[PDB]
């Protein structure tokens, strides 16, 4: 509900910037990677994960929030059967504050009744922006990691290392963490001169031991306006402070 | 309209197939009658991404002329009088997880 050319404004200035490269996971911007297992609740993995990168990044805090209280009480989605970011985002400000998944613990699929005051504290945001299809780069290195949606297909969970670029999903289907750009020199086999590779690293939700340790790199230009898979049609950011 | 919702998915995805064999093959194998049985047809099949594929089957099963693959598996033929054929109707949910190379019968209730 806000307006990013005014947001970025206020967080970026004037500081100028390399779009080759720039990682969260390095600079404390990134919280331990989870799993959903068996149950559709990425929309809120990438929501959540996207608030405890906020805080780790202004507060200096690193907290892991509760996603099974954003499944069991966000009634604009449908739990374990989707859901859509900004849904998951407009929630948390009604329910003022989701708890730390240490009092609300994850357990997927299995039956359980929505309980808000079943914790100490619970942490939320001030509202929330979109980001434009040109402006993930700029929006990640000023603002932070992005909650996106994005096509996946078998060949995207099949998965293993580098910088994937192999087929795409048919539509927008699941929802994960963009945290950062990356940029690898590869010299090519024919010519023998080395070329840029540029490219995404995304924060997936399913565990440690897909992807490289639960993370993924998508291909991408220098610019990053080459989305590939669509990765970030749908694109928004938690704003806390 | 969502992300990690159930969606369709057509009859002829070979990911599909592979998860209805399975399905199959595990049943005959929990089943304890000496024919084994196998499917006339996929009513409505929905794949739902998660960590790992999910599947959720509707088909109608039948009993066959045949013993349990100690054959092949491989094409026997229904029984001729439908009280031997005993048809009904189950749902299959199967969930994959590749990078495991694990997979697993999560739901198998019939009619």
């Amino acid at each position: 509900q806000m307006n990013y050319e005014e947001v970025i404004k206020k967080y970026r200035g004037e500081e100028n910037f390399d779009h080759a490269a720039y990682d969260w996971r390095l600079h404390s911007g990134v919280t331990p990677v989870k799993d959903q297992k068996n149950c559709g609740s990425c929309w809120a993995f990438s929501s959540i994960g996207s608030v405890e990168s906020q805080y780790a990044i202004r507060k200096n805090k690193l907290i892991t929030l509760s996603e099974q209280e954003l499944v069991d009480c966000s009634f604009k989605n449908y739990g374990c059967n989707g859901g859509l970011i900004n849904n998951a985002f407009e929630d948390m400000i009604e329910l003022g504050g989701i708890c730390p998944d240490g009092d609300y613990p994850y357990v997927s699929d299995a039956p359980n009744l929505c309980n808000i005051d079943r914790c100490t504290e619970k942490y939320g945001i001030k509202n929330y922006l979109s980001v434009p299809d040109n402006k993930l780069k700029e929006a990640l290195r000023f603002l932070g990691p992005i909650s996106i949606s994005v096509a996946v297909s078998d060949d995207f969970a099949f998965y293993k290392e580098g910088i994937f670029d192999g087929e795409c999903g048919d539509q927008l289907n699941h929802a994960v963490m963009l945290v950062g750009f990356g940029m690898k020199e590869i010299v090519n086999p024919l010519t023998k001169k080395g070329e840029k590779h540029y490219y995404y690293i995304i924060k997936n939700s399913w565990g440690q031991q897909w992807g490289e340790r639960g993370f993924i790199n998508i291909e991408t230009d220098e610019s990053g306006l080459m989305r590939k898979c669509g990765l970030g049609t749908d694109a928004f950011i938690p704003l806390i402070e | 309209r969502l992300l990690g919702a159930p969606v369709p998915v057509d009859e002829n995805d070979e990911g599909l197939q592979r998860a209805l064999q399975f399905a199959m093959a595990e049943y005959n194998r929990a089943s304890n009658d000496k024919y084994s049985s196998r499917v006339v047809r996929v009513i409505s099949a929905k794949r739902q991404l998660v960590s790992g594929i999910k599947y959720i089957l509707q088909v109608e099963i039948g009993r066959t002329t045949c013993p349990k693959s100690s054959g092949d598996l491989q094409s026997c033929e229904f029984h001729d009088e439908p009280e031997m054929a005993k048809y009904t109707t189950c749902t299959f949910v199967v969930y994959s997880i590749p990078w495991l190379n694990q997979i697993k019968l999560l739901e198998s209730k019939c009619q």
